[PDB]
């Protein structure tokens, strides 16, 4: 079916240019607009533009008339944005969308994940990952999870036992500390009963910098 | 490339409806539009998309259309309506403009011309100038043999004519021009203007 | 109402450039392809130039093909025509006109009046006027030896029974016409006015 | 620019209609779509104003100046952002609304409240971070206050708060007081204690041997 | 080259008249559909330009749509065209 798969996270420095890419797959590539929206963190919807795979046309929203290109290419479905002179403003994640809808109705039926470009002259940093170990008065709800402390920049994925243990589950939104460097915590309740003989993994991933922790829980 | 015919000239009684067909290869598969042009003045719309549309002018005028060619009808025609006219389409691109049509309203009676035979001015000759004027004036049809005389002897050197053109009162005018020098003026003592129209001949001399 | 008022005709060398523009009123020129039409006196309508309201259509007639450039500036209501290397065969008629539609509907549904480009190495000249006086009759006067062609006669609106013939064109390369009225048998003066010199004559009668 | 404006904010009580309204100059006259966006995830078109595209509980209408969104039987499951969205061909850009935060309402719980000391593979490094959870409380408005032998902290802790759930409504927190490894080492008492609607009286949870 | 001249190179005569026809008469049609299609398929991008095609046959049409409901009646043939002569109707395109 329709899906839309987003480059990684990236970093560019101030003045830099970014190259976000966007594999589509599973419909007739150049039957449909592909438009580019961003997202400042905790922001609105921004449009950017959008290309058309069956003509390479391209309508760009002024805001970013001569910084932003936007390419197609065919022999594999796939569609890029590239913005360029970045400054802090830029900072968000960026979506692919693809239109749906003929003559005056345009709008947006399948969109992809998302890709979080941080413009910053700071270094990326992967976390350190520390337990949240359950208390031994816990009687027998129990809580634990992770403490993933000092990184930048932003988007780290936090899953548990792979992914297998998804109920339960509270992933805060990173803070960003004294020191530039973010910091997050994710936990879980488990049984009071079954806690020393379920085996808790964490999985931290930080993209930027390439990191990938596995952290287990115990008291 | 593409290419349209008209006929050169059209007659039509006063009253009658006037057809003007314009010819080309499907031209039926084109639009048509049409342009009327009075003398002296611009060209005017009168029919437009393939002649089935007019404008702010006159219901008598109408298009219609049929395989290779493309209708003006003037329906009543009125005098009026006397001038050229285009038809016009495209081909990729390109306007093609027909060959004009000239339509010619009827009706008019036979006009004898007025003939006035002029001497050179007291003023020219002074300019070491001279010339001969010979207006032609009031006459119909509109096509007249001009013939200078030189003491009853034909005179061809120095002779310009005029195509006739219509008056204010739609009849014709022409003129023709001798040109002499002074010597040549009084030497002779008598020039003549001799015009020939419908095989009536009228002459002036001075 | 439509109006487009057409300037920068006249007299020009053989080789040389020429400017013609036009200015619209009456309707929002930003919205319509303009164009430039032309016809040598007594000839069809030939197209010269077109071009889309802002845009990439840009069309020229290969008979003038890489001799023109058609341009505009909306702001100004105003199209524009530069004429490189003009020749001899060159003088004509040229109209401004509004095209319509498109995509083979386009018509050109209004038309400026037809300034003359004269393309001569022969230099500009004011006429000379000579009476005419008469002999139950008619006088006028002569304009001799005048270029370029436009020429107008009247009587300060005596208002009105007359006829100013069209032009003989002299081996000499000059033009000359008369215009003659028709009077009982008072004081009558002919006013010629020879705009491409500038010249406003007035001459008495006998 | 062609501006769609939104209440940024909106509070809905369970089982009732919301409408939530999109201004714009004559916005009636064009198609108007409208998108649900919940925490982390890509829009998703919930009213798409398409004659190509069974009733649901998501409707849309325009009149005038202005375009609404009918929530019908609302859910916990509606909470999240909801964005409006046209296509002007007068400019050929696509606009969106700045958004409208819609919260469901829901009746009152208290947070189960769990203390963590910091582990010794962090103390090593030389700092001490240790976190004080607030699980699925409502409503939001909640207060945290580190004390260390008792005494009040102030400037060394910051918290994070998650968005609501969408199948209970309620919010998480999380406080994490940080200290040096040093400013850890003297002192032994460490508690968290909250205050909240829901609590009769705050809740102190702690642990010895700091 | 542009839509625009793409377009105006195009001979829309069998277009605007096949629509005409149905809307204004609530064979010659199949041929003349059929030479609607050939006039659209001569543009070099046809299915680019195919808006702008549409827009040309409606605004050389207008006059003739003397009604509030012969305008959306000439819309739907209008909107139907594309896929009569298997292209797509096309996406940010306002007739009106």
């Amino acid at each position: 079916q329709v899906q839309l798969v987003q480059s990684g996270p990236d970093v560019r420095k101030p003045g830099a240019t970014v190259k976000v890419s966007c594999q589509t797959s599973g419909y007739r590539f150049t039957d449909y607009e592909m438009n580019w929206v961003r997202q400042a963190p905790g922001q609105g919807l921004e449009w950017i533009g959008l290309i058309n795979p069956h003509s390479g046309d391209t309508a760009y929203a002024q805001k970013f008339q001569g910084r932003v290109t936007m390419t197609s290419d065919t022999s594999d479905s796939t569609v890029y944005l590239e913005l360029s002179g970045l400054t802090p403003d830029d900072t968000a994640v960026y979506y692919c969308a693809r239109s749906q809808g003929t003559f005056e109705v345009y709008y947006f039926v399948s969109w992809g994940q998302g890709s979080l470009v941080t413009v910053s002259s700071a270094s990326t940093k992967g976390p350190s990952v520390f337990p949240l170990a359950p208390s031994s008065k816990s009687t027998s709800t129990a809580a634990l999870g992770c403490l993933v402390k000092d990184y930048f920049p932003e988007p780290v994925t936090v899953s548990w036992n792979s992914g297998a243990l998804t109920s339960g589950v509270h992933t805060f939104p990173a803070v960003l500390q004294s020191s530039g460097l973010y910091s997050l915590s994710s936990v879980v309740t488990v049984p009071s009963s079954s806690l020393g003989t379920q085996t808790y993994i964490c999985n931290v991933n930080h993209k930027p910098s390439n990191t990938k922790v596995d952290k287990k829980v115990e008291p | 490339s593409y290419e349209l015919t008209q006929p050169p000239s059209v007659s039509v009684s006063p009253g009658q409806t006037a057809s003007v067909t314009c010819s080309g290869d499907k031209l039926g598969e084109r639009y048509v539009s049409w342009y009327q042009q009075k003398a002296g003045q611009s060209p005017d719309l009168v029919i437009y998309q393939t002649n089935q549309r007019p404008s702010g002018i006159p219901e008598r005028f109408s298009g219609s259309d049929s395989g290779n060619t493309a209708t003006l009808t003037i329906s009543g025609t009125q005098g009026l309506d006397e001038a050229d006219y285009y038809c016009l389409t495209w081909d990729r691109g390109t306007p093609v403009f027909g060959t004009g049509t000239k339509v010619t309203v009827l009706g008019q009676p036979k006009a004898n011309p007025t003939v006035t035979l002029f001497p050179p001015s007291s003023e020219e000759l002074q300019a070491n100038k001279a010339t001969l004027v010979c207006l032609i004036s009031d006459f119909y049809p509109g096509a007249v043999t001009v013939a200078w005389k030189a003491d009853g002897s034909p005179v061809k050197a120095g002779v310009e004519t005029t195509k006739p053109s219509k008056q204010s009162n739609n009849k014709y005018a022409a003129s023709s021009y001798l040109s002499l020098t002074p010597e040549q003026w009084k030497s002779h003592r008598s020039y003549s203007c001799q015009v020939t129209h419908e095989g009536s001949t009228v002459e002036k001399t001075v | 109402q439509v109006q487009l008022v057409e300037s920068g005709g006249g007299l020009v060398k053989p080789g040389g450039s020429l400017r013609l523009s036009c200015v619209a009123s009456g309707f929002t020129f930003s919205d319509f392809y303009m164009s430039w039409i032309r016809q040598a006196p007594g000839k069809g309508l030939e197209w010269v130039s077109y071009m889309s309201a802002t845009g990439g259509n840009i069309y020229y007639a290969d008979s003038m093909k890489g001799r023109l450039t058609i341009s505009r500036d909306n702001t100004k209501n105003s199209l524009f025509l530069q004429m490189n290397s003009l020749r001899a065969d060159d003088t004509a008629l040229y109209y401004c006109a509004r095209r319509k539609f498109g995509a083979g509907s386009a018509i050109f549904d209004h038309w400026s009046q037809g300034t003359l480009v004269t393309v001569s190495s022969a230099s500009t000249k004011g006429p000379s006027v000579f009476p005419l006086a008469p002999s139950g009759a008619a006088l006028g006067c002569l304009v001799k030896d005048y270029f370029p062609e436009p020429v107008t006669v009247s009587w300060n609106s005596g208002a009105s029974g007359v006829h100013t013939f069209p032009a003989v064109l002299q081996s000499s390369g000059l033009y000359s016409l008369s215009s003659v009225v028709t009077v009982p048998s008072q004081t009558y003066i002919c006013n010629v006015n020879h705009k491409p010199s500038n010249t406003k004559v007035d001459k008495k009668v006998e | 620019s062609y501006v769609l404006t939104q209440p940024p904010s909106m509070s809905v009580a369970p089982g009732t209609t919301a409408s939530i309204p999109c201004g714009a100059n004559n916005i009636a006259k064009k198609r108007v779509h409208w998108y649900r966006q919940k925490p982390g995830q890509a829009p998703v078109v919930v009213v798409s104003d398409d004659e190509d595209r069974i009733p649901d509980r998501f409707s849309g209408s325009k009149s005038g100046d202005t375009a609404t969104l009918t929530i019908s039987r609302v859910e916990a499951g509606d909470e999240g952002d909801y964005y409006c969205q046209v296509w002007d061909s007068k400019t050929d850009h696509v606009v969106f609304g700045g958004g409208t935060k819609v919260t469901v309402l829901r009746t009152v719980a208290a947070p189960s409240v769990f203390i963590f000391p910091p582990s010794d593979e962090q103390l090593k490094s030389g700092t001490a971070s240790v976190v004080c959870l607030l699980n699925n409380f409502y409503p939001r408005e909640a207060k945290v206050q580190w004390k260390v032998d008792n005494a009040l902290q102030s400037g060394n802790s910051q918290e994070s708060v998650t968005e609501q759930d969408s199948k209970d409504s309620t919010y998480s927190l999380s406080s994490t007081l940080t200290l040096s490894k040093a400013d850890y080492e003297k002192h032994k008492v460490y508690a968290c204690e909250v205050t909240h609607q829901g609590l009769s009286s705050p809740v102190t949870k702690s642990f010895n041997r700091g | 080259m542009s839509c625009e001249r793409q377009v105006d190179r195009v001979n829309l005569k069998p277009c605007e008249q096949h629509i005409m026809q149905r809307i204004m008469g609530e064979t010659r049609s199949s041929d003349q559909q059929q030479r609607c299609c050939d006039e659209l398929n001569e543009m070099e991008n046809t299915q680019g330009c195919m808006c702008e095609a549409l827009q040309q046959i409606m605004e050389n049409q207008c006059d003739r749509l003397q009604d509030r409901q012969m305008v959306q009646q000439f819309k739907r043939e209008l909107m139907s065209l594309p896929q009569q002569c298997n292209f797509r109707a096309p996406q940010r395109c306002d007739l009106d």
